[PDB]
């Protein structure tokens, strides 16, 4: 993510001159295709038949629709695509482990070591140990969510 | 004479307090500061309630 | 029946129930004198 | 380094202050309540605003809190 | 006390450090924090049996004067 | 007629932006107008409205530029009531709920032992516990200012 | 175990990151800091509160010095009005060659900032347009910079020491100290706004130099003395007289009847030269009210213990407060932000409502700039102004040096102010806000016809009597022949009418409907950004939850599970919450204004009037519209000159935002985690021989609410900040 | 001779604070 940021600092400040977009931090052909595409030689041989390219969304340029307006077509990716993504690619990291941190320690936490002594929810505990709160998984869950929503 | 009557609470210690009636029981055991055993039907952040009392207090009416 | 009385209550949906089966009436009245805009005395 | 100030009456327990984590608990014998018992801390140096010390500990007005100012690797807890 | 949900009993600890020594309540005498028995000291509580609590201005730059109690 | 704000009858805006605002829902010829539901986007409704057009009229509110009701009572001319003639009732409509509100409670220490004796409502209401609500003030509102308050009670 | 840093053992021996928070944070906390005699802090502040007087003075000796370099005044003299008011010169080695296409603006030659500090008029007014006759205010606010740090260096020396007594003395630091502080200050000022400004407004290189051989008034210095004056008000500078120029330049000096003339568009010069030369005597009586030595003039004291009236054939009996306001400093930071509270807000329109210089009423960029600002301190001074208002309570007040008199009483009957400042709001809760919503229902459900917009009937009275003659309502005074506007029908009361209403006047603005829909809303805000305060302050004396925060203090970080019935509990962290609802209550009254005002500067005043009385109006076309010039000076082509907030804004729109983790994400989730890897990097070789000087911990829960506050607000001071400016350099 | 005052900015941002986070690195080890 610390990466759209740059290309803002590099579109405002950052002069198309040189930065992270398609005719930019390009990445010429590209990004492929991947595969998908192959998903489009997939029915003409290779898994002998079936018909028409397993789902128009992937493939080459073998292209349809109907009803005046469009339907599905070769939705081609690239920059804008190994971008973003690596955010769902991110997020569903620091959205788990929140989760795992608070799923493992949860009953034995390396820092109130004995939990089963407050319940499932259980608020926090010490104003001592200089700031023990949001310890419960119940509250590891109380923000377990927020991010999902964010994700 | 007043054993557990409609008697008051009055010291810069309490929770309930002005809140009136009730001295339920009173002991005869001298040491402490806590002779005056109170129980009403209204409560602090416990549930059992009733905590004990005495001395610079009962400044009350009937 | 009685007597004021008292009489007998019920549980959690009474303050609620009040919203519906009676309070609606409102929308009848608010229909009856379509909108209000301001004071119609009689 | 434990704070601020915390106050009389309870003990015995069997229904109050039986659960500091980091000790900080004797019980002298002393004369006043309905058999003999006055307390805070034969200590306070192992604790730790383990402030579960009144939750178990009634007796009226503020009754446990923290104030660590210095705040110490003894009871700021962080070993490693 | 972990050793309280299988039945079990008599925990003891110690210290232990560079270079060994203390640091322990069971047993130094195992006085069970609960009990109460021998000679256990003062350090037991404000001349304020609390209620009397207020603005506490017995302070303006106390020295010697309280640091503390 | 005061501050502006004209009584509507010179029509300039309101009446027209009206016979505009409502009247392209009316161009709902864009469907088929005979009997419907499915459609009546055209013909009716305007009955409440346009067949209440020059109707609303009619007491002015001195609806104003924009051409819409700038609704005001403050205690001048006829208005001393566009919210006050319907301004008292509310006062009235509320705090005698206070009576039920009070005497409901002020029963919840009588017959003795209370609270959820608040959840089970002892169907608390229908008459004098409410049906005093009718008659409280200036005849007895100073249920306040003697033996009930003070307060004076026990 | 760790000896450093200083002030106390406590946290200076302490071994975690805290120190550095709890050094830096609590670093002007000295008044409870184990190292301080009855002087020490009283001693302290002095030098201290010179000290900055230093930089305030190097705040500007620069930025004065700064301009004439930079910008183009000595240039801009030739023609005075477009413009892109010019700030600094921006050495930003990241900016793409389109630095041309960047900020090659105004007089530039470099990507310069668009100045909005107003000032550029506040300097044009006093005197100068010759920057070769600047170079000097620089050198002057240096002639004050070094000079006054001897008040630093020196009067921070036991020798030419201070005392403490000297500090508690009341009737000298005050009485005597109105007379000097303000008083004289004006005169010469009051006179410079008289004898060096006039002669250019007449047009004349008066300078200093030729400093007596002027005589800008013909009849010397006579009638001042004597007892005859009106050969002064004599022929005001006149009617067209292109400003500070030739023709119509009607000599006079000390005037006081005319006001504006369209051209300056701004309170005309040396007719506030009589203003500053009057206020004076209104302390120079009440200014020799008391003392120095001499046995004549005031004590105060029975001012009270007698003068507790208004009060007492019962009541309250003051028998002196005093040994409280004079002993308790706080008060001196109880009411010196408290009341330099108000001023901020009564400067927050006087300053605009009628300007004061070289054209601003029709700049619509100060207003924009130089307003909200002067408002946000009427926040950030007005707020945190009762804070030093709990304080004395749990940290100056003794219930016994006082419990005769009002305060302690105020107190005895305090759980009342609380709960009528409350009913003051739950109501200013449903209403001003219930109504308000079909004013958002209908307006949606094709039904604006019917609508609850009840038009303000009251402010209404004012703004007419105080002159304003704009339609309807056959009453007296402003009759433009009326008997409050008579007996005085000439004094003060043609001119302040001559401009009273057509808006390039903004004077007493054009009252719309729903005008109170915010106005009300703004008499919601307050009543609910007090109570916080007047708890976070008042009962925050003790409470009954923990009837001893009295001991505890003002700034204790939350509480912990303590009998499930405790948490965030600092009287501080009620100032916290208090600073939320206040930025809410500014949250609002800067929408209005921008909506409003904005309206005008492009004629369209259905930018309200039509709209607001149903908030998408706000959202749609206060909020949604106008924009994407700003947020399209970024816009996958280029940047042009509105590039920044297009960055700054999303800044405010980030730097806001993450004042959130700290906030929603409380405390003992950080340590626990920041252990489970404060640890990982303690194992992993190569970067093993690295044991770190102190030892990484998470953050006191207070903090973890503070830097929630200075990422936030900083964010929030930001954007609107950049928007209110962005906006207008496109549209006006 | 001439061209500058950049002299300042590579300081005020580049070395100056490079020396702030340098000598109060500290405050601690001041
Ligand atoms: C508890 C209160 C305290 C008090 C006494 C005030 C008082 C004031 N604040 Mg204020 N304020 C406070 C706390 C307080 N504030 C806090 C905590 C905040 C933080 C949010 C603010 C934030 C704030 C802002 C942003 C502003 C103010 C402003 C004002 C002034 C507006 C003028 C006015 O009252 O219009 C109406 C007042 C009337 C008296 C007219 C109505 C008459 C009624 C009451 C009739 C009934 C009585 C009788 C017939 C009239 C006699 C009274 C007479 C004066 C007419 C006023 C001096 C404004 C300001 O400073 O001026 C530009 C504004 O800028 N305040
Ligand atoms: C402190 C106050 C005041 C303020 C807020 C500023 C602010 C600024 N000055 Mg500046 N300046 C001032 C007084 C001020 N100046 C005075 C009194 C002088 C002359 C004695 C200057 C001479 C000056 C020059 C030559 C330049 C700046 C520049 C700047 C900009 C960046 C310079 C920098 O990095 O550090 C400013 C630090 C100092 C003035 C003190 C230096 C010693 C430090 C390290 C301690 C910045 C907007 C630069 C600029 O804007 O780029 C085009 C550059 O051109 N100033
Ligand atoms: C007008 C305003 C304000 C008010 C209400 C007062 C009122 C008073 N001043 Mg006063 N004073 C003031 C401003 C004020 N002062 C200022 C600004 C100064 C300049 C420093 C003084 C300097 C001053 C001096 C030197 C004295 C007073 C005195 C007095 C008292 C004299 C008796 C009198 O004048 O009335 C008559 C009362 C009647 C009931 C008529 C019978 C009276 C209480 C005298 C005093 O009483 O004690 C200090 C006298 O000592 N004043
Ligand atoms: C944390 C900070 C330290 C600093 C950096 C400051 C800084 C300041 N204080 Mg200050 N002050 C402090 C501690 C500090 N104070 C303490 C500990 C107290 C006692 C609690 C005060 C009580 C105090 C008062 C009464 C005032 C200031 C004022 C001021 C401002 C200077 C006004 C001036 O020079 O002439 C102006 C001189 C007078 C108004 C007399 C200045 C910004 C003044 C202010 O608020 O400015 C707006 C003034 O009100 N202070
Ligand atoms: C505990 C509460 C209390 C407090 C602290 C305040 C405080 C305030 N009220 Mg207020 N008010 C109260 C009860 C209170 N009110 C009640 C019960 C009423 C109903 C009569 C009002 C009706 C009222 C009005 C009409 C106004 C205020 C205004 C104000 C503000 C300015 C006061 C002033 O300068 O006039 C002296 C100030 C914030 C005024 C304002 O908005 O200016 C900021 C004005 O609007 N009040
Ligand atoms: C975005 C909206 C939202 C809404 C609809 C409210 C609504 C309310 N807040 Mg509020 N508040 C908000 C966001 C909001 N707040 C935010 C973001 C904060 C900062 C985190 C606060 C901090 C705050 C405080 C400190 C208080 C309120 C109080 C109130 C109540 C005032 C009385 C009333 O209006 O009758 C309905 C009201 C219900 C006050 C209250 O409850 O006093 C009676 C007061 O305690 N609020
Ligand atoms: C130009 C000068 C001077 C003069 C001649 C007046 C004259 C007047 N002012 Mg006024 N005023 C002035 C300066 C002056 N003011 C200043 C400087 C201020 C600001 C402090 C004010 C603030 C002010 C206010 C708030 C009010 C007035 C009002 C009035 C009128 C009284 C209305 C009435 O009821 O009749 C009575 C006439 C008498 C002579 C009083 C009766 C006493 C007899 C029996 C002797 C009157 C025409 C009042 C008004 O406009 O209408 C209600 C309103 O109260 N003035
Ligand atoms: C999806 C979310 C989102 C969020 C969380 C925010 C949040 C915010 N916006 Mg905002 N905004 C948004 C979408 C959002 N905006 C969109 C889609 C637009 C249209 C382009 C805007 C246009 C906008 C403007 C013009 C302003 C804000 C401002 C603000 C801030 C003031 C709010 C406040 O303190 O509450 C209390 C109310 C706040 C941080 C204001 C600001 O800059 O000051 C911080 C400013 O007025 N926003
Ligand atoms: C005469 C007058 C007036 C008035 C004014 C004011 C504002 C004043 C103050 C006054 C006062 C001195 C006041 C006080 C009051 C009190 C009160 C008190 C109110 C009320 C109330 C309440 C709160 C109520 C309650 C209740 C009741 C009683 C009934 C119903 C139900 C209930 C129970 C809820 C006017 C306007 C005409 C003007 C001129 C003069
Ligand atoms: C992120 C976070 C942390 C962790 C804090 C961390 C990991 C801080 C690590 C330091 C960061 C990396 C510094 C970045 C910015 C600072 C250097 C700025 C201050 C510098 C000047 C004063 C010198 C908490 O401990 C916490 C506690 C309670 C509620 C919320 C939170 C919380 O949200
Ligand atoms: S703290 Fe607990 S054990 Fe000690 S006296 Fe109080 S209630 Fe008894
Ligand atoms: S802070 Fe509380 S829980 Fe911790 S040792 Fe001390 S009394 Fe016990
Ligand atoms: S801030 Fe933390 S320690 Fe304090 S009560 Fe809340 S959850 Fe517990």
């Amino acid at each position: 993510f610390g990466l759209y940021i740059h290309n803002d600092t590099m579109s405002a400040l950052g002069r198309p001159q040189d930065m992270f977009s398609d005719t930019a931090i390009q990445l010429q052909p590209v990004f492929a295709q991947w595969i998908q595409n192959t998903h489009a030689l997939a029915p003409g041989t290779t898994a002998p038949g079936a018909t028409a390219s397993t789902s128009l969304t992937w493939g080459g340029g073998d292209l349809v629709a109907v009803g005046n307006k469009v339907a599905l077509l070769p939705i081609p990716l690239g920059t804008a695509d190994f971008l973003v993504h690596h955010i769902h690619a991110f997020t569903i990291h620091v959205t788990v482990l929140i989760l795992l941190k608070g799923v493992l320690f949860a009953r034995s936490s390396r820092l109130i070591p004995d939990k089963a002594n407050l319940g499932f929810r259980f608020p926090c505990d010490g104003p001592g140990r200089g700031g023990t709160c949001q310890v419960s998984a119940w509250d590891h869950v109380f923000l377990g969510l927020f991010w999902m929503y964010n994700s | 004479p007043k054993r557990g009557s409609k008697v008051k609470i009055l010291r810069r210690e309490s929770y309930w307090f002005k809140n009136v009636g009730s001295v339920v029981a009173v002991d005869q055991d001298p040491k402490t500061r806590y002779p005056v055993v109170v129980r009403f039907a209204k409560v602090n952040y416990a549930n059992i309630s009733t905590n004990n009392y005495a001395l610079d207090e009962v400044e009350e009416v009937a | 029946m009685r007597d004021f009385k008292t009489y007998l209550s019920v549980a959690p949906v009474l303050s609620t129930l009040w919203f519906g089966s009676l309070a609606g009436l409102l929308i009848e009245i608010n229909r009856f004198f379509p909108d209000a805009l301001t004071f119609p005395f009689f | 380094s434990h704070s601020v100030k915390i106050y009389d009456t309870c003990i015995g327990c069997t229904q109050c202050v039986r659960a500091c984590p980091t000790d900080v608990l004797e019980m002298i014998p002393w004369g006043g309540c309905k058999a003999k018992q006055i307390a805070s801390a034969p200590r306070t140096e192992d604790c730790v605003g383990c402030k579960r010390c009144e939750s178990a500990c009634p007796t009226d007005f503020l009754s446990v809190r923290v104030y660590l100012w210095h705040e110490t690797t003894r009871s700021m807890g962080l070993a490693y | 006390t972990r050793l309280r949900s299988k039945y079990k009993i008599k925990y003891q600890f110690y210290r232990v450090f560079p270079s060994g020594e203390v640091q322990y309540l069971h047993p130094k005498d195992g006085v069970y924090p609960e009990k109460v028995n021998p000679g256990r000291q003062g350090v037991g509580l404000n001349m304020r049996s609390i209620g009397k609590n207020v603005s506490p201005i017995e302070v303006k730059f106390t020295g010697k004067q309280p640091y503390d109690l | 007629d005061i501050a502006g704000l004209t009584p509507c009858k010179e029509s300039k805006q309101f009446a027209k932006r009206e016979k505009q605002a409502l009247k392209k829902l009316q161009a709902s010829l864009k469907l088929y107008a005979d009997d419907s539901a499915p459609a009546l986007a055209i013909k009716a409704t305007m009955e409440k409205t346009k067949k209440r057009f020059d109707n609303y009229g009619k007491y002015g509110l001195l609806c104003g530029s924009d051409g819409l009701p700038h609704l005001i009572v403050s205690g001048d001319q006829r208005h001393w009531g566009e919210f006050i003639t319907p301004g008292i009732l509310f006062l009235y409509i509320a705090g005698w709920i206070g009576w039920v509100g009070r005497s409901y409670l002020i029963a919840i220490r009588d017959e003795k032992k209370p609270t959820q004796k608040e959840i089970i409502i002892d169907v608390p209401l229908a008459s004098s516990l409410l049906f005093r609500g009718f008659s409280w003030p200036v005849a007895a509102y100073r249920e306040l200012l003697n033996g009930e308050l003070v307060d004076n009670n026990f | 175990a760790l000896r450093i840093p200083r002030f106390s053992q406590g946290i200076a021996q302490d071994p975690t990151t805290r120190r550095i928070w709890f050094g830096i944070a609590t670093a002007h906390d000295f008044e409870s800091h184990d190292d301080i005699t009855e002087g020490r802090l009283y001693q302290n502040i002095f030098a201290s509160h010179f000290g900055q007087l230093a930089i305030i003075f190097l705040w500007t000796s620069g930025n004065l010095f700064h301009v004439a370099w930079q910008g183009n005044f000595e240039a801009w003299v030739q023609d005075p009005f477009h413009v892109r008011p010019i700030a600094h010169a921006i050495w930003d080695p990241h900016f793409g060659q389109p630095a041309v296409e960047a900020f090659t603006r105004g007089g530039a030659l470099g990507p310069v900032n668009n100045a909005y500090s107003g000032v550029y008029q506040w300097w044009y007014t006093i005197g100068l347009r010759t920057n070769e006759d600047l170079y000097t205010g620089a050198i002057f606010l240096l002639f004050l910079s070094a000079i006054s740090l001897l008040a630093g260096w020196l009067h921070l020396q036991p020798k030419w020491k201070p005392s403490v007594s000297w500090f508690k003395n009341a009737e000298s630091r005050l009485n005597h100290h109105l007379s000097g502080l303000f008083g004289v200050s004006s005169l010469a000022w009051a006179g410079h706004l008289v004898h060096v400004a006039i002669p250019g407004s007449r047009g004349e290189y008066v300078r200093w130099n030729n400093f007596l051989d002027v005589l800008p008034y013909p009849q010397g210095l006579g009638p001042l003395l004597t007892g005859q004056w009106n050969l002064y008000a004599q022929n005001p500078s006149s009617s067209n007289h292109l400003f500070g120029t030739t023709q119509g330049a009607g000599t006079a000096i000390l005037t006081i009847l005319g006001g504006f003339h369209p051209q300056t568009q701004s309170l005309w010069l040396t007719d506030v030269a009589h203003h500053h030369l009057a206020i004076a005597f209104l302390f120079l009586i009440g200014g020799l009210m008391y003392r120095t030595n001499f046995g004549i003039g005031h004590s105060i004291k029975y001012i009270l213990e007698a003068h507790i009236p208004p009060g007492g054939r019962l009541g309250r009996g003051h028998k002196g407060l005093y040994d409280t306001i004079n002993n308790s400093i706080h008060f001196q930071l109880g009411l010196a932000l408290a009341s330099l509270g108000v001023i901020t807000s009564l400067v927050a329109q006087h300053m605009y409502s009628l300007p004061a210089y070289a054209f601003i009423a029709q700049d619509f960029t100060t207003q924009a700039a130089l307003y909200t600002h002067h408002q946000y301190i009427a926040g950030f001074i007005m707020t945190g102004a009762f804070a030093h208002g709990p304080i004395f309570f749990i940290r100056d007040y003794n219930p016994e040096q006082n419990a005769d008199n009002v305060l302690a009483r105020m107190l005895e009957h305090k759980e009342a102010i609380i709960s009528h400042l409350s009913w003051a709001s739950l109501f200013l809760g449903f209403h001003t806000l219930g109504l308000y919503v079909h004013n958002d229902v209908m307006l949606a459900f094709g039904t604006p016809e019917k609508q609850i917009l009840i038009e303000p009937i009251f402010a209404q009275w004012i703004q007419s009597a105080h002159g304003k003659t704009t339609y309807g309502f056959d009453i007296p005074l402003s009759s433009t022949n009326g008997p409050a506007l008579n007996a005085g029908r000439n004094i003060w009361l043609p001119g302040w009418l001559n401009a009273i209403n057509e808006n390039s006047n903004s004077l007493f603005l054009t009252i719309g409907p729903g005008d109170f829909l915010v106005h009300h809303a703004i008499a919601l805000g307050l009543h609910t950004t007090t109570l916080i305060l007047v708890k976070g302050a008042l009962d925050a004396r003790g409470s009954k939850l923990m009837p001893d925060k009295k001991d505890f203090g003002y700034s204790f970080p939350c509480d912990g599970p303590g009998r499930g019935g405790t948490c965030d509990i600092s009287a501080w962290d009620d100032f916290y919450l208090a600073v939320f609802w206040m930025l809410n209550t500014i949250g609002w009254v800067t929408f209005y204004w921008h909506w409003k005002h904005i309206t005008l500067w492009r004629g369209n005043v259905s930018q309200f009037n039509e709209s607001s009385t149903y908030l998408m109006g706000w959202l749609r076309d206060y909020l949604w519209l106008n924009s994407s010039q700003l947020i399209n000076g970024i816009t996958p082509l280029v940047c042009n000159s509105l590039s920044v907030w297009a960055w700054m804004f999303l800044f405010g729109h980030l730097v806001w935002a993450t004042g959130f983790m700290f906030l929603i994400s409380w405390r003992g989730y950080w340590q626990e985690l920041i252990e489970t890897l404060a640890w990982a990097h303690e194992r992993t070789p190569l970067a093993n021989l690295i044991r770190w000087r102190d030892k990484p911990v998470a953050l006191s829960i207070v903090q973890a609410r503070l830097v929630g506050l200075v990422h936030f607000s900083v964010g929030y001071i930001f954007t609107y900040a950049a928007f209110l400016i962005a906006s207008t350099s496109g549209k006006f | 001779m001439i061209n500058l005052p950049s002299l300042f900015v590579p300081l005020v941002g580049l070395l100056f604070p490079a020396v702030a986070m340098a000598s109060l690195f500290l405050h601690v080890e001041k």
